[PDB]
């Protein structure tokens, strides 16, 4: 089966595990249980050409439970950087994660995901992000709570990775 | 203990190649605690000495780097010398294996260099040792590239002042690095992978630049000037230039440099035109990024001194030349600059400056207007969710902002003028309509003679016209609801145009938004067309909409409904909810969420102005609705989400009717308690808090509500009593204390005199430690209000009772509360709570200050100081807090005291 290694990265409590565990058919996890090291989750996406499989390495965001930080990043073919739009601290640390990824993965395609865009008083606005100026980089507003643009990062990455810009998602 | 090497190899292999996620996780944990120990120095060294593959070496190098930064204090001083030599050896042998290993080793060397004072010495020695040898230059440049980056690193473990005095050194070594790089182009230099490294290094060193111009910039721009240049090197150079420009913007910085970068970028116009001519998109993008950086770097000097030095408007000219490129991703960049410019210009109130920039803005909008055009090849409506759609939305936002710097009316007019005299194809028409839709609501009303000419023009355009045009036109019509409102005669023709479009699938979503808006604006004029709105409600499922759109239609319908004569509101609302009711009854026998929400919105936005009777007009519907919701709630009792939506519906219904649901009350409460005992859906606790918000004041309800609370608290406590019962189920905490707060708000005595106040208070104290923000906010708010009710509303009858009741509930658990709060502030939670905790502590003081003093003393007595807080910081804290005459003081004290424990 056609599959890719995706390293999911971002500050603690930004909603990585919730995101992945939302994609794995389930409720909206209200609890915040910090990830220890990494949790690998297979995500299958049906396309007009067949099923793709993203092996999502959901890594920890907190320094205290990071584990093998860069140790997970090798062999990775793509990545998702996530942060909280209601916490500029998590947005400020994006280029650090970015540099962390780049130092191991030269120039893989990467999507920046501005999570929690359902919460009022958005401190980090979409019209401020200049992260995705480059070709291999993308940005998306997402909501693990309302499933807003939740499939889009994977579609963009899938398009970039397979090489078909007209790739589509189907069901199921 | 130390493991065997091949076991480590098993673990690495397993980590990187075991298809089973569990196995990967096991390996990750094992290798996790293989690091973190004392032995992985030796292990990683051994793994580096052996070379079976890239992965073991990578893990080893990464471990080394990780270990010298996660555990440097276990290192005996005199031995350090041997490590530097090791890393220098490894990186000397694993040179041409894989750059990731070299990178990890480079990181290791740098991180080691920064936090050991072998004064200085590392940079100059590394250079003087590895400079002449060319085959070593690649990893030498790597190190030098990563040294400034690791200064502001997260993993590093060093004092705050140390960074500032470390940064002072790199600024010293700057020149030497520049010389090295200038020497690195002499040898080699005819190799792109070398120049790219040179540019990366140069780029990552600009933040420390103090002077020097010289040949490196000239080369940097020459590379960008030449057409022969490859994409990679082009990107490298571009990034370098951008990094320089960005490095400048913060500091003033040094105009002799800025001038050189300015003219430097200015020389690139010809190369840009070349890049465009050959249709080399990469280079065009890079160039646009450079120009955008240039403009955004010198923004203030552009706006404050238009056409002077760094205020040369050739920059905007370059950006507008970029704006002229057919590709959208190109001009997608620089939107931020235009945003910033628009912002600054909004701040400014100057006629000449606006006059100066207005032209550039107009040109921009012209370009962006051209950009929103689809292909003539395009067929079907334009999808909002596609990338080009996103771009179009971004353009819409930007132009929606900027139009104040021109005439909204003027722009709208001259936009409409385009259609009149072309006459354009459908793509242009659609684009113009799209931009007009994004400006319509900003236009001056008294310009209505044009508007009505547009509206009337886009209401009677034929069906045969391209579907995209009709779609966008529908959106436009939707955006002119005010114009429709101020000219009533247009209402019936417009609706007829929207309803038609509602029956066509690919337009249905649009028409749904237009009708919603109108219904919300022409709220009073829609009284005649209500019967039509009901038929739209009966037929909502025939129009294949998104849930949101249908919900929108019903919302509008409700808003219109809320303004009908009082004697008809009941009838209409009844026949309105009847739809959802029948739909729900039908589903047995499958998700009922949609109709639940559809009911919810109706009840949410149906707020008729009524001088209270009794009776409320909407009270004759909850009767007809209750059995269905009850049944629905009983069926899908296990599905938290569906139960949540049902409780939401009930919530809005209650808040809609008000106190007129005393009959609905007891069955609902009974079912709540009955179901909650089986499935602890937190939404039940929230719902419960709303009833309290409506009936807490009513005598005769208080007892039943208390009984409800006591009934709900048992399984709640049982739920939270489990292992990690607070870490999990934080919404339970939140909603529990929401309910408790509402009790404290509407009915303090009833709770204060019950037997659940103490365990709830205990659970609050316990819940203080939870790292979850909504929950914590709820808990702290509850504590605040709970303590506050003992010193609130003295004028009120139950004050004395409440006062001593709180006194009793303070006699116990008070000390505990204070101590727990202090511990939580110091050790558990981040600073965002210190205000909330301060508000609690402040309330405790106003209840009984002299006892609070001793409580705080005792709390401070039992506080661990080590891992050291001194006297006169405990004393000053205690004094600051206890002598405070405002919560802000307590907060500041808490901050000052909290900072000590980091
Ligand atoms: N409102 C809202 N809250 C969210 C959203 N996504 C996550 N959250 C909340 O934020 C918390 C994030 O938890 P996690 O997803 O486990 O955090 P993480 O990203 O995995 O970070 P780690 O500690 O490194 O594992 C959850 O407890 C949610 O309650 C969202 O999209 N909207
Ligand atoms: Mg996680």
């Amino acid at each position: 089966q056609v599959q890719f290694k995706l390293v999911l990265v971002g500050d603690g409590g930004t909603g990585k595990t919730t995101f992945v565990k939302r994609h794995l058919t389930g409720e909206f996890e209200k609890k915040y249980v910090a990830t220890l090291g990494v949790e690998v989750h297979p995500l299958v996406f049906h396309t007009n050409r067949g099923p793709i499989k993203f092996n999502v390495w959901d890594t920890a965001g907190q320094e205290k439970f990071g584990g093998l930080r860069d140790g997970y990043y090798i062999q990775a073919q793509c990545a998702i950087i996530m942060f909280d739009v209601t916490s500029r601290v998590t947005y400020k640390n994006v280029p650090n994660w970015h540099r962390d990824l780049v130092r191991v993965c030269e120039n893989i395609p990467i999507v920046l995901c501005g999570n929690k865009v359902d919460i009022k008083d958005r401190k980090v606005k979409a019209k401020s992000i200049v992260f995705h100026r480059k070709k291999n980089l993308q940005y998306y507003d997402i909501s693990a709570k309302s499933n807003y643009n939740f499939e889009k990062p994977f579609l963009w990455l899938a398009r970039k990775l397979i090489g078909d810009p007209n790739l589509e998602f189907v069901a199921m | 203990a130390k493991p065997t090497l091949q076991l480590v190899y098993q673990a690495v292999q397993a980590l990187y190649h075991d298809p089973d996620p569990s196995g990967k996780e096991r390996a990750s944990f094992w290798l996790g605690e293989l690091q973190r120990s004392v032995h992985a120095w030796e292990i990683s060294d051994q793994l580096l000495q052996i070379r079976q593959d890239v992965e073991s070496c990578y893990f080893a190098a990464q471990t080394m780097k990780m270990k010298i930064q996660t555990s440097f204090y276990e290192l005996p001083t005199d031995s350090h010398a041997s490590l530097r030599d090791s890393l220098l050896t490894h990186i000397q042998n694993l040179k041409d294996l894989s750059p990731v290993i070299v990178t990890q080793l480079a990181l290791a060397i740098a991180d080691l260099a920064l936090q050991m004072p072998s004064w200085k010495g590392c940079v100059q020695t590394l250079v003087e040792k590895y400079s002449n040898d060319v085959t070593s230059l690649p990893f030498l440049l790597e190190i030098l590239t990563v040294l400034p980056e690791e200064v502001h690193s997260r993993s590093l473990r060093i004092g705050a002042n140390r960074r500032t005095e470390i940064i002072e050194d790199l600024a010293f070594y700057s020149s030497t690095v520049v010389s090295l790089l200038m020497t690195c182009v002499e040898k080699a230099g005819t190799d792109e992978k070398m120049l790219m490294k040179v540019f990366r290094c140069l780029g990552s060193w600009f933040n420390l630049g103090v002077l020097d111009n010289n040949k490196l910039l000239a080369l940097l721009f020459e590379v960008l000037q030449q057409d022969k240049t490859s994409s990679n090197l082009h990107e490298a150079a571009s990034d370098c230039v951008c990094s320089a420009l960005y490095a400048i913007e913060n500091v003033e910085t040094n105009l002799p440099l800025a001038m050189q970068l300015f003219q430097g970028v200015l020389t690139l116009e010809t190369a840009y035109h070349m890049a465009v001519a050959r249709e080399d998109l990469d280079k065009v993008l890079n160039y646009c990024r450079i120009f955008t950086e240039l403009c955004e770097t010198f923004l203030e000097k552009i706006v404050c001194t238009p056409g002077q030095g760094l205020g040369d408007l050739r920059t905007l000219e370059l950006l507008l030349i970029c704006a002229g490129h057919p590709q959208y991703e190109v001009v997608e960049i620089s939107f931020n600059f235009w945003y910033r410019l628009g912002e600054h210009l909004y701040k400014t109130n100057d006629e000449v400056i606006h006059g100066i920039f207005k032209a550039y803005i107009q040109r921009l909008l012209h370009a962006l207007a051209r950009h929103c055009q689809l292909e003539p090849d395009h067929e079907g409506v334009p999808e909002e969710t596609d990338d080009f759609g996103e771009f179009r939305m971004r353009v819409s936002d930007l132009v929606k902002d900027l139009i104040f710097l021109i005439g909204s009316m003027e722009c709208f007019a001259q936009l409409y003028s385009t259609l009149k005299e072309g006459n354009p194809p459908w793509e242009v028409t659609e684009a113009v309509l799209f931009i007009m839709a994004a400006i319509a609501k900003s236009v001056d009303p008294e310009n209505n003679p044009t508007l009505v000419e547009v509206l009337e023009g886009v209401v009677r355009l034929p069906e045969t016209v391209h579907t995209a045009v009709r779609y966008t036109s529908i959106e436009l019509v939707g955006e002119m609801s005010e114009v429709v409102d101020r000219n009533p005669q247009f209402l019936d023709p417009v609706l007829g145009y929207l309803m038609k479009g509602l029956c066509e699938k690919p337009l249905a979503s649009a028409a749904a938004k237009a009708i919603h808006n109108i219904c919300s604006v022409c709220r009073d004029h829609m009284a005649q067309h209500f019967n039509g709105l009901l038929e739209i409600a009966r037929s909502l499922d025939s129009f294949l909409l998104s849930p949101e759109a249908a919900v929108g239609l019903l919302k509008g319908t409700a808003l219109v409904l809320a303004r009908l004569p009082l004697d008809k509101i009941t009838e209409c609302l009844s026949e309105l909810c009847s739809v959802q009711v029948m739909a729900l009854k039908k589903l047995l026998s499958s998700d009922p969420t949609v109709f639940l929400d559809r009911l919810a919105v109706i009840f949410r936005h149906t707020n008729p102005i009524v001088e209270n009777g009794q009776t409320h007009p909407c009270q004759k519907v909850i009767q007809e609705i209750w059995p269905v919701l009850s049944e629905t709630l009983n069926k899908h009792r296990a599905d938290n989400r569906i139960v949540e939506r049902c409780c939401r519906c009930l919530r809005f219904a209650v808040r809609c009717v008000g106190k007129g649901s005393a009959a609905l009350l007891q069955p609902l409460v009974t079912q709540m308690v009955n179901v909650y005992h089986v499935h602890q859906h937190s939404c039940f606790l929230y719902l419960g808090s709303i009833l309290v918000d409506e009936y807490g004041m009513e005598e005769g309800c208080r007892q039943g509500l208390l009984d409800m609370l006591q009934a709900l608290c048992i399984p709640t406590f049982q739920l939270l009593e489990q292992q990690n019962g607070l870490q999990n189920h934080p919404d339970t905490v939140d909603d529990l204390f929401r309910l408790a707060t509402r009790f404290i708000q509407r009915s303090p005595v009833t709770l204060l005199r019950s037997q659940v106040v103490i365990p709830i208070l205990q659970w609050a104290i316990a819940s203080t430690t939870l790292d979850h923000r909504d929950a914590n906010c709820s808990v702290m708010r509850f504590l605040r209000d709970l303590i506050h009710t003992g010193v609130a509303n003295d004028h009120e009858e139950d004050f004395e009772l409440r006062k001593e009741l709180i006194g009793q509930v303070m006699n116990q658990l008070g000390q505990q509360l204070v101590s727990q709060l202090l511990h939580t502030c110091c050790f558990c939670l981040p600073p965002y709570t210190l205000p909330d905790v301060a508000e609690v502590l402040w309330e405790i003081m106003q209840v009984d200050r002299p006892t609070f003093c001793r409580w705080l003393e005792n709390s401070l007595k039992g506080l661990p100081k080590e891992t050291t807080v001194t006297h006169k910081q405990l004393t000053d804290f205690h004094k600051q807090v206890t002598s405070a005459e405002e919560c802000k003081q307590v907060c500041w004290a808490l901050r000052d005291f909290t900072r000590l424990f980091r």
